DNA sequence: GCCTTGACCCTCCCCTAAGGGGAGGGTTTAGATTGTGTGCAGTCTGACGCGGCG
DNA sequence: CGCCGCGTCAGACTCGTAGGAATCTAAACCCTCCCCTTAGGGGAGGGTCAAGGC
């Protein structure tokens, strides 16, 4: 056994990884045969639910008058052109009103599961059949956690045994029946819920809609329901079954882009996922091999996460694409002229201007590790080099200083109102800089006589007794 | 039929079929919900040649609303004769 | 000089009709393909922690 | 459990100028969003110019 041995992921990878063998062009389709007997199993167990094919129907309706159309509907039958669709929908609403009425109790078993067998023709979009079972999994997830609440107030109270309180709270639906029995043995657990009975209720009795909104019974629900989740497992194991048995394709294909930025076990991640994508996507109906399919989605999945993770400045897709069709023209116009192009005559090639060309050839270049030795040294790197370019001057903070001392010497050689409206219409120790109708106010004056103020203190400041301080802050 | 389908049919760009539909004036028969992508229909290419049989008129495109929307508009077309004889002695 | 007053004036931002142009983002794509792929190294000497033998 | 060879880890000079590293790489569709186009119009916000009134 190699366990223990290596420390590199890959090798770990391709160890755990080649413990799956390839599949024939039979074992493709018996596996997607698999995955779709698995999702009609869901379905047909969807079937017993009728509020889903109530609203499939309302959908169709809905594609009658061309609210939508039905090729986002149904992708096709097995036993789109919108003929047959009319027949289809026709039999299967004829089934669904023909159950609708007859309710008895063993009478009503008949028809349910011929409705399920006629149900089971339809193939959906994968949309509106997610949609369906999303809708039964809500269903049934707040039903099961009031379900559960009526628990969970029962641990509020005391010590909990329900090994035996589902005794005869199966079947009775409709009242507290089963709840008086609890009492029935007087133990002091049986004490403390009871005075918590009427608080139960409106759980207990919010049953009182969702038995008259669904029809059947709560394990009639729970079991289609743990009926589907059966289907659901079975078409999931079958998934995986085609993933791991086509992980060496995966490798395969990803070998081709491995110093393109991303590591190689990034590569052969994001492939799996495309793979898991086409798993998804397959169809073994149309006769083809999964590889065929597959490498599309493998392909796709793999550039796509070049384009968007294998650079630190993030190029969009578009100027990916710009920059690779740039390259391959270079390299076409290098090998047929023995001389690297210019922007120009690879302007004139490409269909693109030559300014838009220049800036794409600018826009193309990864960033240096500032641990770039200098020198081609080891004591001296690139990150020496580079200096703090927001850095104020000391001689600048001095200057600085020294303006505000000056300027604070001119303005206590004003009036207090020609420096107070002079220190606010600028933002001379405040803040925030004013306007005129804003220190006018503060003034309860107008804009125009604070405009003169401080025009005329302007001028005051302008004559050189009060001048030659201020200009020696200026430059040429 | 696509939006390119459609704008190669109605020989029309794109984006005349996106600002038509901006506005309200060619609507698609049918828009796909998630995608977004938008499906026309050969009763809508019998909207857009009463639309381009408007504006080659010169009619302003509120006008070809006004005039495709609500009927008996016989004196928007006799602002837009006198309109154009106005503009033909300028 | 202090204070208003009515008339002007500035820049800046948003709007015009009918789309053009482009950026930046999604999606699929069905012959068949099913395990990477490089080096490189002429250090020595302590010193510590551990399988494995006794 | 005690000791011996093996796996592993951690250390090993400061001035000038040169001075980096250099491979490899979809396409056709659709969408929204943002800015752009005349020749200026309209308004908000903020200033400015002569009149005088005390
Ligand atoms: C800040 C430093 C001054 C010291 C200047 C002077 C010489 C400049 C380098 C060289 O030009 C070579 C190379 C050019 C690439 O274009 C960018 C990286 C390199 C390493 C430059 C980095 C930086 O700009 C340097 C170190």
């Amino acid at each position: 056994s190699e366990i223990g041995r290596t420390t590199d992921p890959v090798r770990m990878y391709m160890r755990e990884m080649g413990t799956v063998e390839l599949l024939t062009r039979e074992g493709e389709i018996d596996i997607a045969k698999r995955i779709e007997d698995g999702i009609n199993q869901v379905q047909c167990s969807v079937a017993e639910y009728p509020e889903a094919i109530t609203y499939l129907l309302e959908q169709y309706d809905r594609v009658e008058a061309e609210e939508a159309r039905l090729s986002d509907l149904i992708t096709g039958f097995v036993d789109i052109d919108p003929e047959l669709a009319r027949e289809k929908f026709a039999e299967l609403r004829a089934q669904y009103v023909v159950t609708r009425d007859t309710i008895k109790h063993a009478t009503a078993q008949e028809e349910i599961l011929k409705l399920s067998e006629v149900f089971k023709q339809f193939r959906l979009v994968p949309k509106q059949f997610d949609y369906l079972v999303n809708s039964m999994r809500v269903m049934m997830d707040r039903v099961r956690t009031q379900e559960r609440l009526i628990m969970k107030l029962c641990v509020e109270q005391c010590k909990m045994p329900k090994k035996n309180f589902i005794t005869l709270f199966t079947g009775n639906e409709t009242s507290d029946t089963w709840f008086n029995a609890a009492i029935a043995m007087n133990k002091p657990w049986s004490e403390k819920l009871h005075d918590v009975s009427e608080e139960v209720h409106r759980a207990l009795q919010k049953l009182q809609q969702i038995e008259e909104e669904t029809g059947l019974t709560i394990e009639q629900v729970k079991d289609i329901n743990r009926r589907m989740s059966i289907g659901e497992a079975k078409a999931r194991r079958a998934k995986k079954e085609m993933v791991e048995a086509n992980l060496r394709l995966v490798i395969s294909i990803a070998k081709k882009y491995t110093n393109r930025g991303l590591q190689f076990l990034d590569l052969i991640q994001e492939g799996n996922i495309g793979l898991m994508k086409a798993v998804d996507k397959f169809e073994y109906r149309r006769g083809y091999k999964f590889s065929t399919y597959a490498t599309w989605w493998i392909r796709q999945a793999i550039t796509r996460s070049i384009a968007d993770q294998a650079r630190t400045i993030r190029i969009p897709v578009h100027m990916i694409e710009t920059i690779n069709k740039l390259n391959r023209i270079s390299r076409q116009m290098l090998q047929e002229m023995g001389r690297e192009p210019t922007p120009e005559e690879l302007a004139e090639r490409m269909l693109m201007p030559e300014d838009k060309i220049r800036k794409v050839l600018k826009i193309a270049k990864e960033p240096i590790s500032m641990e770039t030795p200098i020198g081609d040294d080891e004591d001296s790197h690139l990150g020496d080099f580079i200096e703090d370019t927001t850095l104020e001057l000391p001689l600048d903070s001095a200057t600085t200083e020294s303006l505000r001392a000056a300027t604070h010497d001119v303005l206590a050689g004003l009036t207090a109102r020609e420096a107070k409206v002079l220190r606010m219409r600028f933002g001379i120790d405040m803040n925030t800089d004013y306007t005129l109708e804003e220190v006018g106010k503060q003034f309860d004056v107008t804009r125009e006589r604070i405009r003169q103020i401080e025009a005329k203190a302007l001028r005051k400041l302008r004559h050189p007794s009060r001048s030659e301080v201020l200009r020696s802050f200026l430059d040429d | 039929s696509q939006i390119g389908l459609f704008s190669k049919i109605c020989r029309v760009t794109i984006k005349t079929l996106h600002y038509y539909n901006k506005i309200g004036l060619l609507v698609p028969a049918y828009i796909n919900p998630d995608n977004g992508y938008r499906f026309y229909t050969s009763d809508q290419l019998m909207k857009f040649h009463q639309i381009a049989s408007l504006r080659q008129l010169g009619f302003t495109i509120t006008e070809i609303v006004t005039l495709t929307q609500d009927e008996n508009s016989c004196h928007i077309i006799e602002r837009r004769r006198l309109e154009i004889q106005k503009q033909i002695r300028d």
